[PDB]
């Protein structure tokens, strides 16, 4: 089947490392007194690291995903949230969460490790209402960023200064929950991280541009999720950098994730994480998920380079900017925040399905798998008008249902079969488009 | 039978009529609103009628292309108010940010309406509780009065703002006024009567609403009462405008005499405070209003305000009214159930789509109502 040269991941082990060593530095973090807090993967954890090395975050989602890939777990969890009285249709991560918190039970082992504090970004309407429940349940301070702003392209001064100025309460909150001293050094050196790291995993999503994609989208579940546990990380930072080196090479030598790689797929929103053999699936078809607007920015951050192509933002730095003082960096850590390609649509569903037609062309797909995914609401949202708007482009695109942490909305049977049509689909226009053009 | 609130219910039964007609009186523009966070004070500024979406109750076909089921029937059914050109009279949509899912309905409807002219989505601060949140409110309300100003062509002045919000906070203190009269033990008016008033207030000419509010003030006083209160209810839920719902509810033997939802309590509830700034005094009057369960954190102070209406009501028992898939209410519900029955308040939950056959509600309300009578 295989026209293309393939190998496996040199880096593969470390990915899976780090992963599982931050996981264990949250539940270990008071053995050396150090500092633990809970928060979004959107939150902005720079914040944070200004307390010191040893400030280790839970973020929710990649948590309530790492319990959703343990499906017994997983429904223990969302059966505990819904004997406390919480509807079953809530954000599945959410209700994953809270039950977990509930029975006291930390997906790699012991008790659930309790948080000195929350520090939140709220633009999904449940990101507050996650952790009201956990900081009462926990009796801990909680601090929200409302970034609510509107689109990147549409800011202001006072919509920056806004969002700056409540960056610079939450420092003040930090030192007042943690009881330590905020280190403006600590501090920009995470900005400085999380910048790398998110512009980094952006500029590897764009090397598999190419074909043949030198990564398929499974794969890249374990090595985007870094920068969903701490993008402000030096650890982080220099992984992607390390793996970008990797992912240049197997482009400079034509290496494929799929070796018989015929048809390159753009699926969206998160994907059901006790499924992901739907992608090896796929494969046996000689089809690869080049990646989604999800994969590739729910923390890549992402500029127009000089040839009008996606790639990842310029880092100040490389552009004359200095980062020097506390209120240019809070100030740029913002702007940077706010550019994030997977807060658009929470605004304007349009923004999002320019990304989509955008990511089509450039990543040259040839159709598209869209999850209506009724698991989350803030990721969902308009995504009816996005699968109209690529409709109407030309390019073929199918749906399915499901619910990335609650496999009860989740049909393993029905959807393969859509697949399985949908691939069909894409040979039937492959044919009539050679007959056509002889 | 006295029919004092039939203009009320007219103006409900016939609003497009009404707008309509208000287009060929006044010349002016009409504005589809979304959320009852749209400062409505520049629209009338701007000699525009804002007119609020809300849904027909009825059963529909035409959002399902555009808004996925797992969304709330609210959302789907203003929106499929646009798609069937119910709101064809109106040039303008605008939504004031709140609820993500009502951000879809907005979206939508520019998208697709073909009638609409002009659009403008007005980012308010969901965190009304930062010190920040009102500076930035300040420049939202500027930016939209200079875009209203822009596409009109017509300098909207300060004294033109203060008299819109002078109208605003006049139909905000009748309404109060009209709701002090149910704190009595035979309220002169009922849940279903304030209910046509509040709702009718979001698409009405205000000066046209706050004379008829006046009337209505002057008859109470001497105003006969003949039905029996019954038990004393409070609604709860985001909109709750489905007024042939509540006359159900007072039918049973009892009295809906306080509510927290949006087609009342939560639009109007205060006035703006004094002030010199204008656009400082409107864009405060929002923050400091009650707040949606999507602007009310770090603290939930929805939860002393749901209380404190209750104690002040007399309120006997709570019926939350939840919108299927409602997010924001759902994430507050169960804490904001304890609160209530922790205080003495028993509850009762009913859950809605855009339609419901009214029999198994009755038969809930009829089983809540034995309930009370016990302990
Ligand atoms: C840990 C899982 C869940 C599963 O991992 P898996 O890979 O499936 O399983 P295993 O670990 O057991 O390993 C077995 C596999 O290793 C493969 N293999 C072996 N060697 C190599 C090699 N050298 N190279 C390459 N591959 C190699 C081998 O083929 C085998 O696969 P198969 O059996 O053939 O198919 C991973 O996907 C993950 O971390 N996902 C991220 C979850 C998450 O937290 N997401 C963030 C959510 S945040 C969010 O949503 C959100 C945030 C904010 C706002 C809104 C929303
Ligand atoms: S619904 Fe989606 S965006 Fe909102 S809290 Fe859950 S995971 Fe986050």
């Amino acid at each position: 089947a295989n026209k293309y040269p393939t190998e496996q991941l040199k880096l593969w082990g470390k990915a899976k490392e780090l992963r599982e060593q931050y996981y264990m530095n949250y539940a270990r973090a008071k053995e050396k007194g150090g500092i633990r807090w809970s928060g979004s993967a959107w939150a902005l954890d720079a914040i944070p690291a200004g307390l010191g090395e040893d400030v280790y975050s839970l973020t929710g989602e990649p948590y309530a995903a790492a319990v959703a890939h343990d499906r017994k777990f997983a429904k223990e969890c969302m059966d505990a949230a819904e004997a406390y009285g919480f509807a079953r249709d809530l954000c599945s991560y959410m209700r994953i969460y809270w039950g977990g918190m509930h029975l006291n039970k930390y997906a790699f082992g012991g008790e659930f490790p309790k948080p000195d504090f929350v520090f939140q970004t709220q633009i999904c309407c449940s990101h507050s209402k996650w952790y009201q429940h956990v900081a009462k349940e926990e009796k801990i301070p909680e601090f929200y960023l409302d970034v609510g702003v509107g689109p990147y392209r549409d800011m202001t001064d006072a919509r920056l200064d806004y969002v700056a100025n409540q960056l610079h309460d939450g420092i003040a909150f930090v030192e007042k929950a943690s009881g330590r001293k905020f280190d403006d050094e600590l501090f920009i050196k995470a900005v400085k991280n999380e910048m790398r790291s998110t512009s980094r995993w952006a500029d590897i999503c764009a090397l598999n541009k190419v074909k043949p994609a030198p990564l398929d989208e499974k794969t890249m579940y374990s090595l985007y999720v870094l920068c969903t546990l701490s993008k402000s990380s030096q650890w982080c930072a220099d992984f992607m950098d390390e793996l970008y080196e990797e992912v240049k090479d197997r482009v400079a030598r034509g290496i494929a994730a799929v070796p018989n790689e015929a048809i390159r797929l753009m699926t969206d929103t998160q994907p059901p994480w006790s499924f992901l053999k739907i992608f090896r699936y796929l494969e046996t078809y000689g089809a690869v998920s080049i990646g989604s607007l999800y994969t590739f920015a729910l923390e890549g951050i992402w500029e127009d380079k000089p040839d009008g192509s996606w790639g990842g933002r310029t880092l100040p730095w490389d552009k004359g900017i200095e980062i020097n003082d506390r209120d240019t960096a809070v100030r740029l850590y913002a702007d940077w925040n706010l550019s994030k390609p997977q807060w658009q649509h929470f605004y304007d569903p349009t923004i999002k399905s320019d990304m989509m037609l955008r990511i089509i062309k450039e990543w040259q797909v040839d159709g598209v798998m869209l999850h209506l995914n009724r698991g989350c609401e803030g990721l969902s949202v308009g995504i009816m008008e996005n699968r109209l708007a690529i409709a109407k482009s030309g390019t073929p695109v199918m749906t399915f249902e499901g619910n990335m942490g609650d496999e009860r909305e989740f049909d393993e049977v029905r959807t393969q079969a859509r697949v399985d049509a949908f691939m069909e689909q894409l040979g039937v226009r492959r044919q009539a488009a050679s007959a056509w053009s002889h | 039978s006295d029919g004092l609130f039939d203009q009320f219910k007219t103006w409900y039964e016939k609003r497009h009529d009404y707008a309509r007609d208000w287009k060929v009186r006044t010349g002016g523009q009409v504005v589809a609103t979304m959320c009852t966070y749209t400062p409505e004070e520049l629209l009338i500024a701007a000699g525009m009628l804002p007119v609020r979406v809300l849904g027909a109750h009825e059963p529909q076909n035409v959002t399902e292309p555009h808004i996925f089921g797992m969304f709330c029937p609210f959302c789907r059914d203003s929106l499929a108010q646009g798609l069937l050109g119910r709101f064809d009279y109106a040039e303008g949509v605008t939504l004031t940010q709140s609820c993500i899912q009502y951000r879809q309905t907005f979206g939508s409807w520019r998208l697709h309406v073909p009638t609409v002219k002009w659009d403008y989505y007005v980012p308010m601060p969901n965190e009304v509780q930062s010190p920040h949140a009102r500076k930035a409110h300040y420049e939202e309300v500027q930016a939209f009065r200079v875009f209203l100003q822009t596409l009109t062509g017509k300098e909207i002045t300060d004294a033109m703002l203060s008299d819109a919000l002078a109208v605003c906070d006049e139909n905000r203190r009748l309404l109060r006024e009209l709701y002090e009269y149910r704190k009595a033990a035979d309220p002169k008016v009922t849940g279903v009567e304030a209910l046509y008033a509040s709702l009718t207030a979001q698409f009405i000419d205000k000066r046209e609403h706050n004379e008829m509010l006046k009337k209505t003030l002057a008859a109470l006083p001497n105003r006969k009462v003949e039905r029996k209160t019954g038990a004393r209810f409070m609604t709860i839920g985001s909109e709750n405008d489905d007024i042939a719902f509540m006359g159900m509810v007072e039918s049973v033997g009892a009295t809906i005499v306080i509510d927290d939802q949006c087609s009342g309590s939560r639009y109007f509830w205060n006035a703006s405070k004094p002030e010199g700034d204008v656009i400082k005094a409107i864009a405060e009057r929002y923050c400091d209003r009650p707040a949606c369960p999507t602007k009310d954190y770090p603290a939930h102070t929805r939860f002393d305000h749901v209380l404190g209406m209750a104690k002040e009501y007399n309120v006997e028992g709570a019926i939350f009214l939840q919108q299927k898939f409602c997010d924001p209410h759902e994430g507050d519900y169960p804490d904001l159930k304890r609160h209530l029955e922790e205080n003495g308040i028993p509850t009762l939950f009913l859950e809605f789509d855009i339609t419901n056959p009214i029999g198994p509600f009755r038969i809930r309300i009829e089983a809540f109502l034995e309930t009370l009578s016990e302990e």
